[PDB]
């Protein structure tokens, strides 16, 4: 999973 | 009532783009992201011809962020999904320095415009490091409780920084003391997926709760909540100037709010599941630049 905000 | 639409003036048609910026003079622009290659290309032939970038650097890991340099031209930093930190010449496509202590993934560079050697970074372990592009090893650290999202150094000083935190707060840090933030601005309620300052007093935030914020950094105050775009859950890209902000969507839609409306004056629909996943205004001009999980690029232009 890319550019996903923790 | 100045603005009511976003023109397309050019675009790039294409993998996501996590960060597009423009460098010192508006002059170039790079983009980067999941494909690792760092790509440059000139703003006016973009904006001119029927495209293809003039430097193209390849990296070893995936690129969440990238930095100009605003005092040498050519110098770009970029943080990436293994957590180094890595500062480049685009003239001659080597990296100057390889910044290697954060253990995670690092989300964020920025470099400073009033000491530019000064660069800050953020990561998924946790610390804020800054760093000095004539010293290999960091020259602060901050350890804090939750993961790093964003980093960013006040435009009129650097001894402040921002730092937004998957605990969904922002902390506002004076480097000269670091034993505790100067603030912590509450108030959204999900992570801080990015901070960007307005002018040396304004800074606003973006949040995966759909909201950007608004914040007084002289007074330590909340000014405005702006809403109307979809940000759950991705890095959707937010971009700010002296008078409005830019937000991405998970709608494929791009956002624009004068800071002064809390609603949005514009927006455009890029043209699925797709999100815009980076934007940059062009200083205090009308006209950004956008892009999107597909890797396309647009220049857009707020008209009446």
């Amino acid at each position: 999973r890319y550019a996903v905000v923790p | 009532t100045r603005y009511s639409r976003l023109r397309v003036i050019a675009e790039i048609r294409h993998n996501i783009v996590s960060s597009i910026e423009f460098d010192r003079d508006d002059e170039l622009f790079a983009t980067a992201g999941v494909s690792r290659c760092i790509k440059v290309f000139d703003f006016s032939s973009v904006v001119n011809e029927p495209q293809c970038p003039i430097v193209e650097m390849s990296t070893r890991s995936k690129l969440s962020c990238l930095s100009w340099n605003k005092h040498e031209k050519n110098h770009i930093a970029s943080s990436d999904y293994e957590g180094i930190v890595t500062v480049w010449d685009v003239t001659t496509r080597q990296s100057l320095m390889e910044y290697e202590e954060h253990e995670k993934r690092a989300w964020s560079v920025d470099f400073s415009r009033t000491e530019p050697s000064m660069l800050v970074s953020g990561s998924d372990d946790c610390k804020v490091k800054v760093w000095c592009t004539r010293q290999e090893a960091s020259v602060i650290n901050i350890d804090m409780k939750a993961n790093i999202c964003c980093v960013k150094y006040n435009p009129g000083s650097s001894n402040y920084i921002a730092v937004g935190s998957a605990d969904h707060h922002i902390h506002y840090y004076d480097l000269r003391n670091i034993s505790q933030p100067l603030h912590v601005f509450s108030g959204h309620k999900k992570a801080v997926s990015y901070v960007k300052f307005l002018s040396n007093n304004e800074l606003a935030s973006a949040s995966t709760d759909s909201t950007l914020r608004l914040w007084d950094v002289k007074d330590n105050l909340p000014v405005r909540t702006f809403r109307g775009h979809t940000n759950e859950k991705n890095f959707v890209g937010l971009t700010v100037n002296s008078e409005y902000l830019a937000c991405g969507s998970e709608t494929n839609e791009v956002y624009v709010y004068h800071k002064e409306i809390t609603r949005p004056v514009t927006s455009h629909r890029f043209g699925g599941s797709y999100f815009i996943s980076a934007v940059c205004w062009k200083s205090d001009s009308p006209t950004m630049l956008t892009a999107n999980s597909q890797g396309t690029i647009k220049v857009l232009v707020l008209a009446a």
